[PDB]
């Protein structure tokens, strides 16, 4: 159930960043019981997009990917030096509702 | 919109231990709310979740025993023990709930707290 | 039907049926009485009411606005309310709407909590609407189950079927006084007659 590994590691790039996540999953999980999390470096994480179809009520553009279900991929096009934090992928739907390794960020 | 968690509690090795997540800004008669688990340059483990507008709940393998959770429905509040409490839990619980208003809402888990900070120390 | 056995001589607490008075109930007949049948808890017993609050008329059985009927609420703590969970008398709630009056739910379905419906297997939110009451005859003094019983009574334009206005004083002979037979008043002696009647 836990062999998601997201494959990037850590990227270190100025804006102009083409850069893309890959949330690999075990067994294909239905979309829309999908969650992208992103923690900052001490205060509480946020949402980006919830469940590979769409984008949350308000927060920074310029940013929004989509995938399989063994693969949820999500991208990033030219996002602010302000959002250089951990991201974690998160899945719904069958218990116990685990999360993912988590995604580096460096400039 | 806004979540206040308790202060930092100093326990003992394996007494016992209980956080409360005050809820405020949206009906918490019909939603739902899950707890996990933090620290210093770690990972975050998923605990357990819990409806509160209905009780039930599961829990993750490493939390069938020892953890049971707490309704406590007045007060909007949450309470959720763990028992023989352990030298590697020193943990920032945090806590979630989803922004529900009517009856159907939103997916995912937006509404967030701060957490504590427990120390089983001597 | 006999009201006198449910106020005259009972035993059964928090006899306000508001809608017509306990006294002379006898007297007063309606079209047609509906029985109810329910089980809550010690505190819940006061939803019943011109809608309020709470999970009883919103996602429970509702009492209409301006409804004319009386409820009867009675301690349950034995005859059926036993040690452990009982299997019966569960919730009823996580509906999208609030209900509508006399309208009865004999449907279970799964909730909708998100932009997604699951197909059938839960998960994330698709909550089930049912849980179990978990009470025992070792509870306190609010939670304790009360037995509710709705008499609802009918107001339009049929003709009453429930009535009986009972009501009883003796016969006297050879002494004017007033009689009220069974409407037809008048006064004078009554004596014993040897004319024949047809049945």
């Amino acid at each position: 159930e836990i062999v998601l590994t997201q494959s990037p590691g850590t990227l270190s790039l100025s804006p102009g960043e083409r850069a893309t996540l890959s949330c690999r999953a075990s067994q294909s999980v239905s979309s829309s019981y999908l969650a992208w999390y992103q923690q900052k470096p001490g205060q509480a994480p946020r949402l980006l997009i919830y469940g590979a179809s769409s984008r949350a009520t308000g927060f920074p553009d310029r940013f929004s990917g989509s995938g399989s279900g063994t693969d949820f991929t999500l991208t990033i096009s030219r996002l602010e030096p302000e959002d250089f934090a951990v991201y974690y992928c998160q899945q719904y739907g069958n218990s116990p509702w685990t999360f993912g390794q988590g995604t580096k960020v460096e400039i | 919109m806004q979540l206040v968690q308790s202060g930092p509690e100093v326990k003992k090795p394996g007494t016992s231990v209980k956080v409360s997540c005050k809820a405020s800004g949206f009906t918490f008669t019909s939603s739902a709310v899950q707890w996990v688990r933090q620290a210093r340059g770690q990972r975050l483990e998923w605990i357990g979740w819990i409806v509160v507008g209905s009780g039930n709940t599961n829990y993750a393998q490493k939390f069938q025993e020892r953890v049971t959770i707490t309704r406590d429905m007045s007060t909007s509040t949450a309470y959720m023990e763990l028992s023989s409490l352990r030298s590697e839990d020193t943990a920032v619980y945090y806590c979630a709930a989803p922004y529900c208003s009517g009856g159907s809402c939103f997916d995912g888990f937006d509404i967030w707290g701060q957490g504590t900070m427990v120390t089983v120390s001597s | 039907a006999d009201y006198s056995v449910l106020y005259n001589s009972a035993s059964f607490s928090t006899f306000k049926c508001y809608g017509v008075s306990p006294t002379k109930l006898n007297d007063l007949c309606f079209t047609n009485v509906y029985a109810d049948s329910f089980v809550i808890r010690g505190d819940e017993v006061r939803q019943i009411a011109p809608g309020q609050t709470g999970k009883i008329a919103d996602y429970n059985y509702k009492l209409p606005d301006d409804f004319t009927g009386c409820v009867i609420a009675w301690n349950s703590n034995n005859l059926d309310s036993k040690v452990g969970g009982n299997y019966n008398y569960l919730y009823r709630l996580f509906r999208k709407s609030n209900l509508k009056p006399f309208e009865r739910d004999i449907s279970t379905e799964i909730y909708q909590a998100g932009s997604t419906p699951c197909n059938g297997v839960e998960g994330f939110n698709c909550y089930f609407p049912l849980q179990s009451y978990g009470f025992q005859p070792t509870n306190g003094v609010g939670y304790q189950p009360y037995r509710v019983v709705v008499l609802s009574f009918e107001l339009l334009h049929a003709p009453a079927t429930v009535c009986g206005p009972k009501k009883s004083t003796n016969l006297v002979k050879n002494k004017c006084v007033n009689f009220n037979f069974n409407g037809l008043t008048g006064t004078g002696v009554l004596t014993e007659s040897n004319k024949k009647f047809l049945p």
